[PDB]
């Protein structure tokens, strides 16, 4: 089938909250002017950081029903799908189309922006394997809102109130990956597939922020909260 | 109190 009126509704109201981040530009276009130190790219990272988890959270507390869930339950979601919705953000950013030879020096600079060699590679592989996917702007929105409004998260107390809500999003990704691509009958499950090596973020990203050859890790308090360091 | 700002954000 199509898009429902109510289906209609809920991606072009996904789509306008999702819309209220920072520009991808306004972050390649700094990246791609001049090389920076790792000291310089750590603080670009942190700052960068900070804005995502303030808009993520505008952007939550706008998702259907999020409100109607326990405090507890709100806060956990929240924890739980940050780093994963600032990987996806950056995959959505890096696969962008840019002028000839940019996307090879945006790739070059991030690879030598300081993070560790023991991350570069899981890092890039993940963000070429949403490439492959050639997603549309609705799509990334969309998988946004299903990262966040996981069931299957730890110390989630009431899972059916969170499954209900995700369903929903679930449906619409589902009709959309049909209409967008009816020459590949497993575009959802690719998508959905994805999903899962985007959790491997989770376990090594306080490691990889450690990491960073720098001489000192400062965060936010902020980002302390989100990604427990410091 | 271990995660006041972003309890803090989610109420506002
Ligand atoms: C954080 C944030 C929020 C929203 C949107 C984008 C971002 N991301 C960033 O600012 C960092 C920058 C930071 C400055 C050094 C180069 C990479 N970033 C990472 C990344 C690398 C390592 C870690 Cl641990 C996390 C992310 N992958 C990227 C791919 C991109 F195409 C891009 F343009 C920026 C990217």
């Amino acid at each position: 089938m199509e898009l429902t009126p109510d289906q209609q509704t809920l991606l072009h109201f996904i789509m306008d909250s999702y819309n209220k981040q920072r520009m991808p530009q306004e972050i390649t276009n700094k990246i791609l002017k001049e090389a920076f130190s790792a000291e310089e790219n750590f603080l670009i990272l942190t700052e960068m950081a900070t804005n995502h988890v303030q808009v993520l959270v505008e952007f939550t507390k706008k998702l259907p029903g999020f409100q109607t869930l326990d405090h507890e339950d709100q806060i956990a979601l929240l924890k739980g799908s940050a780093v994963e919705a600032m990987f996806l953000r950056s995959a959505e950013i890096f696969n962008k189309k840019l002028p000839s030879g940019h996307s090879d020096l945006l790739e070059a600079r991030i690879r030598n922006s300081g993070i560790s060699d023991e991350y570069i590679t899981p890092m890039f592989s993940f963000y070429k394997s949403i490439g492959e996917l050639k997603m549309t702007q609705e799509e990334y929105a969309l998988l946004t809102a299903i990262v966040i409004l996981s069931p299957d998260r730890q110390y989630i107390k009431d899972r059916e109130a969170v499954e209900k809500l995700q369903e929903p999003l679930l449906d619409v990704l589902q009709k959309l990956c049909k209409i967008h691509q009816p020459e590949n009958p497993q575009h959802f499950a690719c998508l959905l597939g994805r999903l899962t090596e985007l959790r491997t973020f989770n376990h090594h990203h306080a490691e990889m922020l450690m990491s960073w050859r720098v001489n000192d890790h400062k965060f936010t308090p902020l980002l302390c909260e989100i990604w427990d360091v410091q | 109190k271990d995660h006041q700002l972003l309890r803090y954000l989610l109420d506002k």
